[PDB]
């Protein structure tokens, strides 16, 4: 007990209940994310309830825009909601002014504008959910984002959020350099996660994508220059697995 | 506990309870479906010798072939039944066509539900019995505080259910091809009588109402006159 | 429409506006000064729809004296027009447009040099070395784009403009009654009262 | 208490929810046909004074979609009209006809949202919809209160869970793939009751039982009498 | 009456839901702005660190706001993102209107009108930032102001605000020559700033500057935002390995 | 009862190889009366161009709006606004406002900071994009240009010739327009560097 | 403002001049009237064009955010019938006909909807000022069941129809085809008829021939 | 425009032509003019197209969601939910719609909601652009309910021969047979009605 449950400052400084919703993260499962000079990859664990349920119709890495996607730890329906508004203010507010998408940058500090709202109201408790979105554009060049409930976000080089950071965090800032290229990053990734697994690591037991480069295939059209196509690619259960090879 | 959104450690909404805790302590109402159409009866208490007789109705019409009665909060059953007046002739204005008895219920019962979901509302205090007719044949529902209501062969609550409870499973049994629309009158007026017995010191004004293509024809209208009187008097051999 | 008259010289801005008061028929007043001063140093002449007029006029002087002394520091010629122009932008696309016509004088006192915006009720303004809005200019400004100069002296004005009158007057078919005459300048505000005698 | 995140972050109104859901005590299982779906849930009638016709606890949404739920009734109708309706809104608003999957998003989305926001208490009712769509074929997904849906090869709800839950797992390591293999919907119904009447250590007469089916777009509630029927015909097959 | 509530008034009209807030500042980096008779200094220290975090195409601490303004934040960083926004859209819609640039003591009071705001009704608590505002104006030149969440407002000759801003509070207090030029500013910044620090030694990354400038060469002013660089190399000059 | 006619002006530009421009008239009076002379239909933000021709308080309304919103953009995404993104910008803008349109004729221009590509555009009213690779014209004597235009553009000039050609272009046709004139400014814009002359032409 | 499009037995084509009037002017030499809703679903629009570009840039960007939410794939008339509930609920004012077509994972799909909110369906429809040339080329050359390349020489020559015949429409011609199973390909320009000779003289001015009063250099950033 | 609507023995059927014109021009030649609502109540759309198009698409949202919770719905139950929607809005509206629809209880009914909003249930009922000349034939030649193939003919002369005298209507003929046994799609080629 104390001054915290409700949306008021407890005598130091420290607001209530944020702390709290940052605790749904801590305890949530386990994700990464590493932004590597030439692409970024994210993923997390797939901790299945029962062997029962077809785990494969449930994103967690999901696609915000064909440049691009982002990860989670925490309350599972606070991101799938989160996301599908998220992808709305990045059309309604951006989109439709301008004829394109926007840059990563905005796009975390429009979903972080929404994840503000949740909080600065009384009658409204905040997301138990941080984000980890991965992206790039024409101009910032590749880029790594965590989201905080608080509304608060930074630009990471790699990280992890959930149940396994503590131990992760470290693991993966001893294998960091800045002319590591995807595959490098990729391979680590699997590594780190590794450990921060407690049932299986399979394929279909791992959800991973990265923002990598353009996939003229994927279209569906052809004849336009400059479009040229997205990012974004989840990999599937199969291309995973293979590179389970080299470790 | 205290509060009527909230649930208890197991999954329970204790001001309903006692919604329905209060629904018993009330008068006691039934109704019952015969060969085609219903049959409704209550229990109006003379607690004075100041009470004008054949006055304060407490069953209702709603539009013009559905009964219905209650029993619990006097004012809350008003309440309802108004909502449930608009729900019909709003219902009627648009399809043409009279209101199905089966949905009806779920208009009300919908409404019922809302006053379990918010904390600033007080849950509905009374059970509600009721039915009509249509084209496939007479219905007769009953509407509790949960909101939660069903089809019944004949329905009670209020102060002595029991009673008319018991009494209410013989009939289905000796008569297990519906009761004959008259004969269901004055059963009815006998069930209430073995019911009232708790209030026994203080004496009693019965009301009754139907529904029949046959009798009332498609209607509801309320059994007083003749056929009112032997009902009774049907019930006052039996009385013994 | 009615006269309305300023002109830019050396360090300071003459105003000229008719006096007549019209509805219909007859000549109400005759003797109606068309001005309001809206700081110490900022002035503006006015002619337009009836109602419309008085108004809008009153409003803006309003806001100005509330920025003056809410700030304690004055506001800029420049500044001030580009507001007015602002509320009559908006004006012209109200449910109900404000009909009026405007030319603001003003001595900017950090550049120390007199400025004159001409602005009509479409919301269209112009820093201008003299204006007239409506008719006024057709009569005149061809006499002014003759005799002009930047370098006159605040009297060499006044005799320019007193010549633009006599012809308004010679060609004009309306009778205006005369011309009320004012200067703002390093100084301020102050009326040429004198333009009856003289 | 209220809700607004515990010191642990984990809101107990949600997680008390579903006690209720559970408390109505009735078992729901689903399972997936070939070229059909299908549902079993318990139809226990106390009082002998009501009429099997009006209780249930399958509904049909849709023209092809269905909806079993184990919870109490009230709710239940609720959940019941609100879908009942979105589907009814889309295919207005879209052009072709919602299905699975997605009804149980906005579903999932909606009880979300209530959660987050205070705007009411959250249903006591797990959601179980079904059906076959023409992009998925045999369908299953479920939702509970704490706003949150998935996909079930073949599930269950009820006070005996895992039970029903255990056999099907072994009768599916063996089986080995995702689904049951067969052409003919009286075929699997017979097959399920079969799995549930083995994971009760009941039996059931043509009346204690409720089950429905899920077609190539013609989603029909089983009744009374076909229902007997099937215990017929896995009476010596057995 | 006791804590709770920011309608809430204690027997003593005390705000204590203020004087929170009004402290909670003391968690934030350490901010300091400097005048000079020729140009204003931003210096900030960096927070939340570790070693897997950029912050060159970005920034949190230095936050330009005008062309002719600028602003040190310490406070939330949820908070501050929201005025900041408010802050620039007010200040285009001055320019807008008179077509002018808007002066700070204006722009300042606006925003602490706000801050003000939250501290008198029900339904919402007080932003939790603190300001350092530096800009110029024709008006009344240069200009160093500050505010806090209690909505108050006010010009400093130098001023510092987060952590330790009592200790590197005095520190100022002594040098400090009134037309002190620019870079004896920026100098005397590290100076007063490297002394209270909790890291063994000030090293670049960690870091965050910006100044302001005008001139004849110019003819108006330019302000700028120190780029990972600049920083890394100034440091040395002021004697820094 | 035509609006954009009221006022007066016009506005043109072409590509060169390598470099763009863009010049307009001076005149700004109502019908008959001319009123003033120093009435410029060119401005930019940091290194876009735009035109616009039609009913002047819309003119310098847009100005102060784009003025307003580009500052915004450029704050906020640390790098000024993109010809290619102004465009789909004023574009929707301009359909915000579709039933209570500005009555204008708006032109951008400029130089690509990445890709170095010269670019141009015209638009209705509304916002209709006009992507054109050799000139675009927009104002009163909208005729009169494209009839200069289809004669003198000649692809790829070298900027020092395109300015001449320009020149000539929006010179004459505003000579047979009744409604422009009273001077003209043309802009030539390179890589880098950027040069402002007027012109002298006839005072009627 | 003349188009036109012909589904074959494996899919659908349309097919839009390159020019914009004015009046009696002609605005732009080439232009697109073909827009992207989705990958697969493409419009040409005639009429007012502000009006028919802005509102599939509004459709095309909201069924993308329903397919993403749905994890399914984009339908035909779920694109229709947005259009033409939003477009009549403006009764008429936003002039924009247009022959809708795409590719569903369900079949070939054309439509043609008119300003108001009237949808048909048919094998070809044609939309225009120069509707009259090409429909009749149309109703003489048309046979149910025609190939990628039967389907496409008519779409083209339809066009061709207008582009002649009727003064609103000119220039060149812009394709785009959708494959029941493959992409689809857009064709800027698969035809170039008009074209203008070489001029007669060079009318590039001697340097200097222009009167200049004053110059300088203009500023741009801080 | 030219639709109908007749009831007989098995129940009853609707027809209609093709043609909608713009002006004297030919839009779509090949109009489905008749349209489903319920899978045993159907429409005919006569008068202004955007709008029959859309009262239809809005009908058939009430029933489709009448159904999931009433049950199946009346026919009489289907014209009060056109009577309303042309009604309310009959000032900017222009339909002159024709309903039908069968129940094996109370067989076919045929209802049409003219403009104003009007509603009526009569043996049959004829309205769009070329009615106009049917009033003569219908009328006399016609007798208490036939038979399928007997009934088959009302509609086939009848439409002929409106074809016959107003151009604003034309194309094909198309039929819905709506029956005990089911619907039946028809739809009786050109060559076959002139010879007639
Ligand atoms: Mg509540
Ligand atoms: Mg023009
Ligand atoms: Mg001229
Ligand atoms: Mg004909």
């Amino acid at each position: 007990r104390y001054s915290f449950s409700l949306t008021t400052f407890s005598p130091s400084g420290k607001l209530g209940q944020i702390d709290y919703a940052l605790t749904a993260v801590k305890q949530g499962v386990t994700s990464l994310g590493i932004k590597a000079t030439n692409g970024v990859v994210i993923a997390t664990e797939k901790k299945s309830s029962s062997p029962l349920a077809m785990s494969e119709t449930l994103s967690k890495v999901s696609l915000l825009t064909p440049d691009i996607g982002a990860v989670y730890s925490g309350m599972g329906p606070d991101y799938r909601v989160l996301v599908d508004k998220s992808r709305k203010v990045a059309h309604t507010s951006y989109k439709r002014i301008y004829g394109e998408y926007p840059p990563t940058k905005l796009l975390v500090s429009e979903v972080a504008k929404i994840m503000q709202e949740a909080t600065q109201s009384g009658g409204v408790r905040p997301f138990g959910v941080s984000l980890l979105i991965a992206g790039h554009d024409e101009f910032n060049g590749f880029s790594l984002y965590q989201v905080d409930p608080s509304g608060s976000y930074f630009p990471w080089k790699a990280t992890a959020i959930g149940k396994g950071s503590v131990a992760a965090k470290t693991f993966l800032e001893k294998r960091w350099n800045d002319e590591l290229e995807l595959e490098d990053a990729i391979h680590i990734a699997l590594l780190t996660l590794k450990e921060s697994v407690e049932g299986e690591f399979n394929g279909d037991t791992i959800e991973l994508a990265i923002i990598g480069d353009e996939n003229p295939d994927l279209l569906g059209y052809t004849g336009i220059p400059t479009d040229k196509g997205p990012r974004f690619r989840k990999l599937t259960s199969q291309e995973i697995n293979d590179r389970l090879e080299a470790l | 506990d205290l509060s009527n959104s909230v649930f208890s450690p197991d999954g329970r909404n204790f001001q309903v309870e006692y919604a329905v805790k209060a629904v018993e302590n009330g008068t006691t109402s039934i109704g019952i479906k015969c060969n085609d159409g219903v049959v409704f009866a209550v229990e109006k208490l003379i607690t004075s010798k100041l009470l004008v007789p054949q006055k304060n109705v407490k069953i209702q019409v709603v539009d013009r072939h559905i009964g219905c009665v209650y029993s619990g909060l006097i004012p809350d059953g008003r309440h309802l039944v108004n909502r449930g007046r608009e729900e019909a002739a709003s219902f009627k204005k648009l399809y043409k066509t009279p209101i199905p008895i089966p949905a009806f219920a779920d208009r009300l019962g919908q409404y019922v539900q809302a006053h379990t979901l918010y904390n600033s509302v007080r849950p509905f205090g009374v059970s509600t019995i009721f039915g009509g007719v249509d084209k496939n044949g007479a219905h007769l529902y009953m509407l509790e505080p949960s909101g939660s209501y069903w089809g019944y062969k004949g329905a009670a609550t209020g102060k002595g259910r029991q009673s008319a409870k018991a009494e209410l499973e013989k009939l289905v049994d000796h008569h297990p091809e519906g009761l004959s629309a008259r004969e269901a009158v004055k059963q009815a007026a006998k069930i209430i009588y073995l019911a009232h017995e708790d209030n026994k010191e203080k004496d009693f004004e019965l009301e009754i109402s139907w529904c029949s293509l046959s009798e009332t024809n498609g209607l509801h209208k309320f059994v007083k006159g003749d056929l009112l009187q032997e009902a009774i008097d049907f019930a006052q051999k039996e009385i013994n | 429409m009615d006269i309305i008259l300023g002109i830019r010289v050396q360090d300071s801005v003459i105003l000229a506006s008719s006096k007549a008061v019209t509805r219909g028929i007859s000549v109400l007043k005759d003797s109606d000064d068309k001005t309001r001063q809206l700081s110490p140093h900022t002035l503006m002449s006015f002619a337009g729809e009836a109602g419309d007029t008085v108004q809008f006029a009153e409003y803006i002087q309003a806001n100005i004296q509330l920025y003056s002394i809410r700030e304690d520091y004055e506001l800029s010629p420049q500044a001030v027009s580009s507001f007015v122009r602002q509320e009559l932008a908006k004006s012209i696309r109200s449910r109900r447009p404000y009909q009026v016509n405007v030319l603001i004088g003003g001595y900017d006192k950090k550049k120390n040099k007199p400025e004159l915006y001409q602005i009509d009720y479409l919301g269209t303004k112009v820093e201008l070395p003299y204006g007239a809005h409506g008719y006024s200019g057709f009569y005149t400004f061809s006499l002014l784009d003759h005799h002009y100069r930047p370098d006159m002296t605040t009297e060499e004005g006044l005799d320019l403009l007193k010549l633009c009158v006599q012809e308004l007057e010679k060609r004009m078919p309306m009778d205006f009654k005369g011309v009320i005459v004012k200067i703002v300048d390093k100084d301020g505000i102050r009326q040429v009262d004198d333009f009856q005698a003289q | 208490h209220i809700t607004i995140f515990s010191p642990e972050g984990r809101l107990y109104q949600v997680e008390y929810a579903f006690k209720a859901t559970n408390q109505t005590n009735i078992n729901s299982l689903a399972v997936r046909g070939k070229d059909c779906t299908v549902v079993i849930s318990q139809k226990k009638v106390p009082d002998k004074l009501l009429d099997p016709t009006t209780v249930s606890y399958i509904f049909c949404i849709s023209r092809t979609i269905g909806m079993v739920v184990n919870g109490p009734i009230p709710d239940a109708r609720n959940a019941a009209l609100r879908a009942k309706a979105e589907a009814a809104e889309f295919r207005y608003k879209y052009g072709y006809d919602m299905p699975c999957d997605v009804l149980a998003k906005r579903m999932a989305n909606l009880s979300q949202i209530y959660t987050q926001r205070a705007y009411m208490r959250p249903l006591g009712v797990i959601l179980t919809f079904v059906s076959v769509d023409e992009e998925l074929g045999p369908s299953i997904y479920k939702t509970d209160p704490a706003g949150y849906y998935v996909g079930y090869k073949a599930t269950a709800t009820g006070p005996k869970q895992q039970e029903i839950t255990t056999n099907l797992e072994n009768h599916f390591k063996k089986s080995k793939i995702d689904h049951i293999n067969e052409e003919s919907w009286e075929k699997v119904v017979e097959f399920a009751i079969t799995h549930m009447i083995d994971a009760l250590g009941t039996e059931f007469s043509k009346n204690d039982l409720e089950v429905g089916v899920a077609t190539k777009d013609k989603f029909f509630t089983l009744s009374a009498e076909n229902i007997e029927e099937r215990l017929v015909a896995i009476a010596e097959q057995d | 009456r006791y804590d709770s509530r920011t309608t809430i008034f204690s027997p003593e009209g005390r705000l204590y839901q203020v004087e929170y807030a009004l402290e909670s500042i003391s968690h934030a980096g350490t901010a300091i702005g400097i005048m000079a008779s020729d140009g204003i200094v931003l210096a900030a220290e960096r927070k939340v660190t570790s070693t897997l975090l950029e912050q060159d195409t970005s920034t949190e601490k230095l936050y330009k706001l005008n062309d002719k303004i600028a602003v040190a934040v310490a406070g939330l960083t949820a908070d501050a993102e929201i005025l900041i926004n408010t802050a620039r859209i007010h200040a285009q819609n001055y320019l807008k209107t008179y077509n002018e640039d808007i002066p700070v003591e204006i722009l300042v009071r606006r925003l602490s009108d706000i801050k003000q705001g939250y501290t008198q009704h029900g339904g919402l608590r007080p932003f939790g930032v603190s300001f350092i505002y530096a800009g110029y104006d024709d008006r009344y030149g240069y200009q160093l102001y500050t505010s806090n969440p209690s909505g108050n407002y006010t010009g400093w000759k130098a001023i510092s605000v987060g952590a330790n801003t009592s200790a590197a509070q005095t520190l100022l207090q002594m040098d400090y020559k009134d037309d002190m030029k620019v870079d004896d500013a920026i100098e005397l910044a590290l100076k007063t700033l490297s002394k209270t620090t909790d890291s063994s030694a000030l090293t670049y990354d960690r870091l965050e500057f910006a100044t302001i400038r005008k001139g004849a060469n110019d003819g108006e002013v330019y302000q700028k935002i120190f780029k990972p660089q600049e920083i890394k190399d100034i440091l040395v000059k002021t004697g820094i390995t | 009862s035509d609006p954009s006619s009221i006022n007066g002006g016009i506005v043109v530009a072409m590509t060169g190889k390598d470099c763009v421009a863009i010049a307009c008239d001076l005149r700004l009076g109502s019908q008959s009366l001319g009123v003033s002379n120093k009435f410029e239909k060119i401005f930019h933000y940091g290194h876009v161009f735009l035109g616009i021709t039609g009913l002047a308080t819309d003119v310098t309304t847009l100005n102060e709006m784009f003025r307003y919103k580009t500052n915004l953009y450029k704050l906020k995404e640390e790098r000024a606004i993109e010809p290619e993104t102004f465009t789909q910008l004023v574009s929707s803008s301009l359909y915000e406002r579709r039933f209570g349109p500005y009555f204008v004729g708006p032109v951008v221009a400029g130089i690509n900071s990445k890709s170095g590509k010269p670019f141009i555009a015209g638009f209705d009213l509304i916002g209709c994009i006009d992507e054109a690779k050799d000139f675009i014209v927009s104002g009163t004597a909208s005729d009169q240009l494209f009839g200069m235009c289809e004669s003198l553009y000649e692809p790829n000039l070298e900027p020092e010739d395109l300015f001449e050609t320009i020149s000539q272009a929006l010179l004459n046709a505003a000579d047979r327009d009744a409604l422009s004139g009273w001077g003209a400014v043309v802009y030539i814009i390179k890589k880098d560097e950027v040069v402002k002359r007027y012109l002298k032409m006839r005072q009627d | 403002t003349t188009i036109v499009g012909v589904k074959f037995n494996n899919g659908v084509v349309i097919a839009a001049d390159t020019r914009s009037t004015q009046g009696p002017i002609v605005a732009d030499k080439n232009c697109a009237k073909l827009h992207r809703i989705s990958p697969k679903i493409w419009c040409a629009g005639a009429g007012t064009a502000a009006d028919t570009e802005a509102v599939t840039q509004l459709i095309g960007s909201n069924i993308e955010l329903h397919s993403l939410y749905t994890s399914r794939e984009p339908r035909v008339v779920s694109a229709l019938q947005m259009l033409k509930q939003h477009l009549f609920k403006y009764q008429g004012h936003i002039g924009a006909y247009l022959i809708v077509a795409g590719v569903d994972p369900t079949g070939s799909h054309l439509f043609s909807i008119h300003a108001h909110g009237s949808t048909d369906v048919g094998y070809y429809l044609s939309l225009g000022s120069g509707s009259l040339a090409a429909m009749a080329v149309l109703e003489s050359h048309w046979k149910q069941d025609l190939t990628k390349e039967e389907a496409i020489k008519l779409a083209s020559d339809a066009i061709q129809a207008g582009i002649w015949n009727d003064l609103g429409s000119g220039s060149n011609v812009d394709v785009c085809v959708m494959e029941i199973g493959k992409d689809a390909e857009y064709l800027r320009n698969y035809l170039t008829p008009n074209v203008r000779e070489e001029k007669q003289k060079s009318y590039k001015f001697p340097r200097g021939t222009t009167a200049v009063l004053k110059e300088s250099i203009v500023n741009i950033c801080d | 425009t030219s639709i109908m609507a007749v009831t007989f023995k098995d129940g009853v059927i609707l027809g209609a032509d093709s043609r909608t014109t713009t002006g004297a021009y030919i839009a779509n030649r090949v109009t489905d003019k008749l349209t489903r609502v319920h899978d045993k109540i159907w429409c005919c759309r006569s008068g202004s197209a955007a709008d029959t198009q859309a009262i239809a698409d809005i009908v058939q949202y009430h029933l489709e969601l009448y159904t999931s919770q009433y049950g199946t719905p009346s026919t009489e139950t289907a014209a009060s939910v056109f009577k309303e929607l042309c009604y309310e809005n009959k000032d900017n509206l222009t339909a002159g719609i024709i309903v039908a629809g069968y129940d094996d209880k109370n067989k076919g009914e045929v209802y049409t909601i003219p403009l104003g909003g009007s509603v009526h249930k009569l043996p049959y009922a004829i309205a769009g652009s070329g009615s106009t000349f049917i009033y003569g034939y219908c009328d006399k030649n016609f007798r208490e309910n036939m038979s399928k193939e007997e009934t088959v003919d009302f509609i086939k002369h009848s439409l002929s021969q409106a074809i016959k005298w107003d151009g604003s209507s034309g194309g094909v003929i198309r039929m819905v047979v709506l029956t005990a046994a089911g619907v039946e799609r028809l739809i009786f080629y050109p060559d076959e009605y002139e010879q007639l």
